[PDB]
């Protein structure tokens, strides 16, 4: 009873990139074939472009799945810690469901966090999702992010309406296909906010785009749990994980908070920890990532 | 003076940025209330800095008027930053009292504006340059600057500060007219 080699956990809540275009105001009923964010010059060569003079309102474009399935490891070597780890997290599915962390991304998707900038400067933070199996609507959705607040954990019965059919598409026997249409009222003749290469921009045909790894790490924002100051809420999850723009590590290894302490006390040495601990468990099982030296 | 009562509002949390979109909120309730709601003594200061590298802040330790104060308590315009952003009430102060000064002005410390106006007018050659063109170009020193975000360069940029000093005795006066101070209330005790 050990540890295996090499242990492969897919990304689960897989993201796409960002599309961008701007309209105006009081001219956004027809959302479907606004003009796109074109790379501009301006005078190191600064590239970055501006939105035009006439329009305001950046539609932010991208969409999400769930391939699901996280109670197998894609790679692993060992049979008796196989068995162990597939009876634990059959314990789990007969424990609880996926309600809490379906409302906790409800709460990733009812502010705009996952704008890291782009929040700021818009006036009414309008998120426009419908439903898709197929090429159609089915079911519609409109918020604001103005209404609901940043840090405050608040599910009300909209939010509870759409994480619970996200929860419908997460558990494994019906599939779900939500994508998110923001407005970001920068304004007319104001920046544009790509993802930066390591100015070194990005870009996509005949418009542009911001990446998806920065989607599919602000939407996995829940940690409130760092023993040091919690006046600023929820952070990124990952094992050692913690923010890298103020520079200060989350989730102690001196403290009980690592991942690691939990997946050996929880699966080798049977001393199962608490509720909340397995929800930051599955949380960054269903991330994705290596795990494993 | 013969009123114990001046508060003012500090910078509020999130966790979707550094402190830099922090000073971008600041700046905006400075607009909609402080430095670009008219006035003298309407800025954001804060004695959380240090002398030897012209620190930013730390803490909120504010002191304006009673409107630029009150009407950042309840307006709808502060979504995500009220989220964390708060604060107490207000109440007495004590009889006696300084009157200290600390704060930030718009000073003159670029040397793009001048060598502009030099090569519009003077047309200086190399040689020329090099010694009627001083070595009094390169005019920047450590001051307390945020994150400010505005179309005058790519990305975020910083600022500096100017302040004068100040005594234990009474006075009363403003600060600069875009949302700093020149002699107002910054934070002490």
């Amino acid at each position: 009873l050990s540890t295996a080699s090499v242990l492969a956990f897919e990304r689960k809540l897989d993201p796409s990139d960002a599309l961008m275009s701007a309209g105006a105001w009081a001219q956004r009923d027809a959302s479907q074939e606004w003009p796109a964010v074109t790379v501009r010059e301006k005078s190191q060569t600064v590239d970055v472009a501006n939105l035009p003079s006439d329009a305001d309102t950046l539609k932010v474009r991208f969409t999400l799945r769930v391939l699901g399935g996280a109670g197998t490891p894609s790679a692993c070597n060992d049979a008796a810690y196989r068995d162990k780890l597939l009876q634990t997290v059959a314990t789990y599915v007969n424990d609880q469901g996926f309600a809490e962390l379906a409302r906790r991304y409800a709460h990733n998707l009812a502010n705009a966090r996952f704008l890291w900038r782009n929040r700021v400067g818009a006036e009414a933070v309008e998120v426009r999702i419908n439903h898709i199996r197929q090429g159609e609507v089915a079911r519609a959705w409109r918020f604001d992010a103005l209404a609901i607040g940043l840090r405050d954990f608040k599910a009300d019965a909209e939010l509870d309406a759409l994480a619970e059919l996200i929860a419908s598409g997460l558990s494994g026997s019906g599939h779900v296909l939500l994508e998110v249409v923001a407005f970001a009222r920068i304004g007319d003749g104001q920046e544009v906010f790509p993802s930066q290469e390591l100015k070194t921009l990005y870009s996509v045909r005949d418009a542009a785009a911001i990446h998806s790894q920065k989607i599919g790490n602000a939407l996995r924002t829940i940690d409130t749990w760092y023993p040091d100051e919690d006046g600023l809420g929820p952070i990124a999850v990952e094992p050692y994980g913690s923010v890298t723009s103020q520079g200060k590590a989350y989730r102690q290894p001196k403290q009980k908070l690592d991942f690691y302490t939990l997946l050996d006390n929880w699966v080798l040495r049977d001393e199962a920890p608490a509720v909340e601990q397995q929800h930051y468990v599955i949380a960054n099982l269903i991330r994705g990532g290596v795990f494993g030296e | 003076m013969a009123m114990d009562h001046y508060l003012d509002i500090r910078l509020r949390p999130d966790p979707e940025f550094p402190p830099a979109q922090l000073m971008s909120v600041l700046f905006g309730k400075l607009h909609q209330a402080l430095v670009a709601q008219g006035g003298d003594r309407i800025g954001v200061s804060f004695p959380d800095l240090d002398e030897s590298r012209s620190r930013l802040g730390e803490r909120l330790r504010i002191h304006a008027s009673a409107d630029d104060l009150r009407a950042l308590l309840a307006r709808p315009w502060l979504e995500g930053l009220r989220d964390h952003l708060q604060f107490g009430e207000p109440a007495v102060v004590p009889h006696p009292t300084p009157y200290r000064q600390v704060s930030r002005v718009q000073a003159k410390s670029n040397p793009e504006r001048l060598r502009r106006r030099l090569m519009r007018r003077h047309d200086l050659s190399e040689e020329e340059a090099r010694k009627r063109i001083p070595d009094t170009v390169a005019r920047a020193l450590d001051l307390p600057f945020v994150t400010l975000r505005s179309q005058s360069t790519g990305q975020h940029f910083r600022l500096f500060i100017r302040h004068g000093p100040l005594q234990v005795t009474a006075e009363e006066g403003g600060f600069t007219c875009y949302g700093l101070s020149k002699g107002g209330f910054v934070p002490w005790f």
